[PDB]
RNA sequence: UCAAAGUUUAAG
RNA sequence: GUCUACGGCCAUACCACCCUGAACGCGCCCGAUCUCGUCUGAUCUCGGAAGCUAAGCAGGGUCGGGCCUGGUUAGUACUUGGAUGGGAGACCGCCUGGGAAUACCGGGUGCUGUAGGCUU
RNA sequence: GUGCCAGGUGGGGAGUUUGACUGGGGCGGUACACCUGUCAAACGGUAACGCAGGUGUCCUAAGGCGAGCUCAGGGAGGACAGAAACCUCCCGUGGAGCAGAAGGGCAAAAGCUCGCUUGAUCUUGAUUUUCAGUACGAAUACAGACCGUGAAAGCGGGGCCUCACGAUCCUUCUGACCUUUUGGGUUUUAAGCAGGAGGUGUCAGAAAAGUUACCACAGGGAUAACUGGCUUGUGGCGGCCAAGCGUUCAUAGCGACGUCGCUUUUUGAUCCUUCGAUGUCGGCUCUUCCUAUCAUUGUGAAGCAGAAUUCACCAAGCGUUGGAU
RNA sequence: AAGCAUCGCGAAGGCCCGCGGCGGGUGUUGACGCGAUGUGAUUUCUGCCCAGUGCUCUGAAUGUCAAAGUGAAGAAAUUCAAUGAAGCGCGGGUAAACGGCGGGAGUAACUAUGACUCUCUUAAGGUAGCCAAAUGCCUCGUCAUCUAAUUAGUGACGCGCAU
RNA sequence: CGAAAGACUAAUCGAACCAUCUAGUAGCUGGUUCCCUCCGAAGUUUCCCUCAGGAUAGCUGGCGCUCUCGCACACGCAGUUUUAUCCGGUAAAGCGAAUGAUUAGAGGUCUUGGGGCCGAAACGAUCUCAACCUAUUCUCAAACUUUAAAUGGGUAAGAAGCCCGGCUCGCUGGCGUGAGCCGGGCGUGGAAUGGAGUGCCUAGUGGGCCACUUUUGGUAAGCAGAACUGGCGCUGCGGGAUGA
RNA sequence: GGCCCGUCUCGCCCGCCGCGCCGGGGAGGUGGAGCACGAGCGCACGUGUUAGGACCCGAAAGAUGGUGAACUAUGCCUGGGC
RNA sequence: ACCCACCCGACCCGUCUUGAAACACGGACCAAGGAGUCUAACACGUGCGCGAGUCGGGGGCUCGCACGAAAGCCGCCGUGG
RNA sequence: GCCCGGAUAGCUCAGCUGUAGAGCAUCAGACUUUUAAUCUGAGGGUCCAGGGUUCAAGUCCCUGUUCGGGCGCCA
RNA sequence: GUCUCCGUAGUGUAGCGGUUAUCACGUUCGCCUAACACGCGAAAGGUCCUCGGUUCGAAACCGGGCGGAAACACCA
């Protein structure tokens, strides 16, 4: 799929509609000092082998893409997660497809 | 060791032992799931019924007097 | 095992009758449903927003809500052992007034006419209905001509 | 101061 | 008698060809300065009123098609309930109640609401 | 070299696992989560490894408005131009198209072509569908915001409708001059609260390979491998019909195309009986029964001159052998 | 089992025991030895394949690679950086290491086979031999022989399911 | 320990014996103790590494409560029917109606052809077979249908109903709607039957099978699989010799 | 209908030793195992559901600590036999 | 109620099972033993006491306990639940 | 997920911010009687894609898509 | 029966949805040779197995046809 890099949609902080900058989302690095990780590390420590489970049975072949809507008006710049349906092709601003033209 | 897969065989009889009772219709059912803007308004209408009570009482008294005059004329 | 799909087995139910496709004639949309109006649901293929589920097709019920272009309507649905009065929001186009009730209203109106009158008279009149009784004693005049004899006819093989 | 180059009617 | 505008039900209103249309209307019609829009004033938009019912439209016509409604088909097909009925089975008959559909043959061929004309 | 950390290597050793459905299991399939039509007995609901198919996607527009058009196909015309290029007239109830399976739905549209757009945005509850009437997903009607579009009425919070999806825990991102981070205060950090995303397809969601003929235990006739039951497709045996063969002549003897049967000496189906066990092939030995008769007795037939013979009837009294592998 | 053939080891060693020890077995031993495998007297041979899985050899020329140590910013927890062992990768050897070892077409003046030729393909494409064997499905293979008669036996054949 | 058979290790070996942890765990076998009395099931639901088990609904029992009036003076409810009124796309029917299938001749240079025969060749003559068409004709459909039953599923058949008078609204609006409140006025509103309502605790069950009719797979089956009701299972008794 | 606590939306006013990124209210939705003139506590008996040996009997296993080479396996020492 | 006769009826119990007289298993015979317990926790029902309370423990005071390891009492009466 | 290679003309590869290198292959000229072999020249690069830094990027930067060797693995 | 794959000038094969369908051999035609072979230079030749679909477009992607060839067919 294709989505455009600008998006005039709702901005919670301002209250109105407004232009947002769009960009697809990504996972951050995994802390190391989150409560979870800390809990795992001092469980996983010592003997016993592995303690929690390890997922080894992948089913789906695509992620729900998520747009990160950042508001353009300054004195705000409020980011926002905006999910979209699954797709094994994604892009932003990859031309406008063009109705009624020659294919070659 | 294949099983019987499904049936409805004895079920009708089971249902009818204890009736199949129709759903108990009360007078004055709830206003749950009514178009909000209605409910707002009717709530407000109820809220201010007490305003314009004295007028209504006076009107009822005038009606009762007119009824008493009518029954006296009949008798 | 069967599919649980919403519109499964509505090939014939939601399908406009022969030579009645096309535009939904406007009377449909412009007749008023109050609260407490008895109403018989009947899905319609053309209008697909606000369709009722196949179970309530044919079922009649009373109106309890009236939104802009739909009407909440309490209907009884049976479920194995138990009947559940439940409330569905159907868009007008899948809904008519049930004439069921109107014959009763006519009869009440006739009783009120026949109760106001025949009070000053004194003669009390039959208000209740009564089932079609046995058809009374009566004469049959075979005026001149005698009855017609009917022999059963002799068999023959046609095909 | 050494590349490759095989064969030839039975019909006198 | 009938029309125009907006309609309801949506063929008894559809289609084909034929005839007839007073008055008012509806139209075709004649123009492109402006408005508007086209490759094109054909359509669309606008300004008109010299012609004409040719066409649309209306009314009628056709041993017309179609549609609508009766008969017939037929108490036939099918069918609720019943029997220690028949029949080797396939199936069939009876009782008890309910009861269709073609072909075939008739009739019909828009009704009507609100507002405004004309026939003064 | 010893002591203690770190990475590697380590069936030498340890522990454990090695799905489910299933006309026994295994192999094969997925009927394991969904959807169309049918099955389905004219409300709804309904089964099988029933039938025919589809799904894990696709779309910045193929979503949202508004405008304008009309499609498949055919006919008749027009330079090159032909069955097919482009133009024009006429007919055209949709026979086209609407991402995909199928069904419904759709014509001054839901199709096509333009114009502007982000209602695929932010937020409470109610309801429907599966239903236990719990979730998820998917949907319906509202209500409050902020927008789009249209002259406007209106329409629009994704795809014309029916499928395209995922809990706790953990992680990640976003949100508020938010709460806590503990004797108090400032700042990092961490923990909360609310919404997305990272996936469990065995799809209400363990983290998991074999083998055992060296085998074991609890059970099972809910389940196979015999017999015996039902069944008789298949095997065997037997009719009817008679187109042909039989030099000639349908029927002495046969008999196609068709058709009706019987049998349980075949093999399948099936799974009723038996898994706190009915000793599992053959041969030898011995008795008895059947006849669907090879021989023998008595007979009918011939394409029976005799001889040899096939065909049929009564008929199971008596026989039906010795060896090579 | 002898015979054959591989492999490790020159002792702070190979192989191995042990919970531990300046422990122990081989070892009162030293390569004509100790240890670990295969094959299985003699005779006669022992073909090709290092692509795969093993084993092994080399190593700043070098991808990654941990803890510590080194620098970095930070108020500090810290984060970031460079640095970089074995092992993987990279590159040689090895089959008496585990093992592996082909398929089409056309072709000879009767036909038939096919010496011969053409391709397509692998890491080679089964060499010497041997055979319906204790190994061959088809199978009671074919021919011979052995018997009056042989799914048996022997000898040949070889196309060899799958030597 | 094994010149290797998983051999041997005190009648024991693919891991000896003895005691303990130990009454190890078992969705699986087996058993489970007196009498009468009353009520009396289920083998179906969704979920489950679920299919010899649980969960959850269902079906059962127990305990009750709230009312009702045979105390000449009843309301409500139903595995009925009636009277109204909706719904339906199965049987049947149909295919000179769509979709798909399909026979035959009549008619048609429609198209055009491919093969002919008579033609140099010619929609010329004559046949022919292709597809198409004009009326007709034969036979069909679980996944076709214009039609369209029987049985069947909703509603409705009054006091929570009618009919007047007036107030409230931030909804809706030329005025009005629509709803909500007060205040009065009016009674049996089809047949037949029966006392209703309501709340807690709750066991067993979750292998089913059989017959009428309908019905899917299968040549069929004392086969496998659904529907409807009734049975058996839980149940004796008369009859069917015998027998769920 | 109303009240309380969470939560949202919208809005206009109050308060004072500390006028503040202070505190307090209002109207309308919506979440709560809430209030709306109390019904509990203790004891006893019954039924049900669990945790325990857990109705009774039943494994194949698993672990800890000990006894055995008088049989048999193999080595060594010392005797005997053919 | 002991025995015997006759007519009619009448298969062996227990058990799992859709289905047992079964060619399904357990059972020669008799005696004695022999399996839903106790503790804790919850829930609902019921009985009693008190009631916006209720409560009893734990402790303490009263005896050598014959009966008592009870019974009684406690600004502990309520720390506390 | 982390580190790092490579992506340049038909192919294989050089390239230090200021006509893109080498060799082969391609096509015209010699040589050949001709062909091949070989010598001479010519033609041919979206420098994988997009954005930035820069006066200027094939290179620096970041971001993607690949593409491989190693690391790594909590819904 | 299952699952799998492959059907391309005369032969054996390449082929990444837009090709003049690639290479080798074979074939024909020149030359070279006395002739032949080799050699050199030219040419010709595909129903892409069959039908239907998706696609703007299919030799390939998808469905069914007619062929062909491996593996499985186990416990009794
Ligand atoms: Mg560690
Ligand atoms: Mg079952
Ligand atoms: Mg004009
Ligand atoms: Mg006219
Ligand atoms: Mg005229
Ligand atoms: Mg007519
Ligand atoms: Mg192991
Ligand atoms: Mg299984
Ligand atoms: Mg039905
Ligand atoms: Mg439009
Ligand atoms: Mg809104
Ligand atoms: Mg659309
Ligand atoms: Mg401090
Ligand atoms: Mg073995
Ligand atoms: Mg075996
Ligand atoms: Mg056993
Ligand atoms: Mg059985
Ligand atoms: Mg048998
Ligand atoms: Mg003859
Ligand atoms: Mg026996
Ligand atoms: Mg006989
Ligand atoms: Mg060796
Ligand atoms: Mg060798
Ligand atoms: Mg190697
Ligand atoms: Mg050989
Ligand atoms: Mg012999
Ligand atoms: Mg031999
Ligand atoms: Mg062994
Ligand atoms: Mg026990
Ligand atoms: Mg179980
Ligand atoms: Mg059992
Ligand atoms: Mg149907
Ligand atoms: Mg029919
Ligand atoms: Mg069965
Ligand atoms: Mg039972
Ligand atoms: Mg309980
Ligand atoms: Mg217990
Ligand atoms: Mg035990
Ligand atoms: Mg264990
Ligand atoms: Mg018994
Ligand atoms: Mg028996
Ligand atoms: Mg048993
Ligand atoms: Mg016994
Ligand atoms: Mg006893
Ligand atoms: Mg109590
Ligand atoms: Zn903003």
């Amino acid at each position: 799929v294709n989505v455009p890099k600008t998006r005039r949609t709702f901005c919670k902080k301002c209250g109105k509609h407004q232009p947002h900058k769009v960009t697809q989302y990504k996972k951050g690095k995994d802390s190391l000092y989150a409560q979870g990780k800390r809990r795992y590390d001092r469980k996983q420590s010592g003997y016993g082998g592995q303690t929690k489970p390890i997922f080894r049975k992948k089913a789906k072949t695509t992620k729900k893409i998520v747009l990160r809507l950042e508001c353009v008006e300054p004195n705000c710049r409020s980011k926002r997660m905006l999910a979209i349906k699954r797709c094994k092709h994604f892009e932003l601003g990859g031309d406008k497809k063009r109705k009624g033209q020659v294919i070659q | 060791a294949k099983s019987k897969n499904h049936t409805t065989h004895n079920q009708s009889r089971k249902w009818h032992r204890n009736g199949i009772k129709k759903p108990r219709s009360q007078r004055y059912e709830s206003l749950k799931g009514v178009d909000p803007k209605f409910l707002r308004n009717m709530r407000f209408a109820k809220k201010h019924n007490k305003k314009g009570l004295k007028k209504m009482q006076a009107n009822n008294a005038k009606a009762m007097a007119a009824r008493a005059e009518a029954i006296k004329a009949l008798v | 095992t069967n599919t649980k799909g919403k519109r499964r087995g509505t090939r014939y139910m939601f399908s406009r009758p022969f030579r009645k496709h096309g535009v939904v004639p406007l009377a449909t949309y412009m007749r008023i449903y109050k609260k407490g109006d008895i109403v018989d649901i009947k899905g319609m293929g053309t209008v697909q927003k606000g369709m009722p589920h196949k179970c309530y097709h044919g079922k009649t019920g009373r109106v309890y809500n009236v939104t802009q272009h739909a009407v909440g309507i309490v209907v009884n649905k049976q479920v194995k052992g138990k009947i559940l009065a439940k409330r569905i929001n159907v868009r007008i186009e899948h809904i008519k007034h049930s004439k069921s009730r109107d014959s009763f209203l006519k009869r009440v109106k006739e009783n009120d006419q026949k109760k106001k009158e025949a009070k000053e008279k004194g003669t009390w009149v039959q208000l209740k209905r009564q089932p079609a009784p046995p058809r009374e004693a009566h004469f049959v005049r075979t005026n001149g001509k005698e009855p017609e004899l009917l022999e059963p006819i002799p068999y023959e093989f046609m095909a």
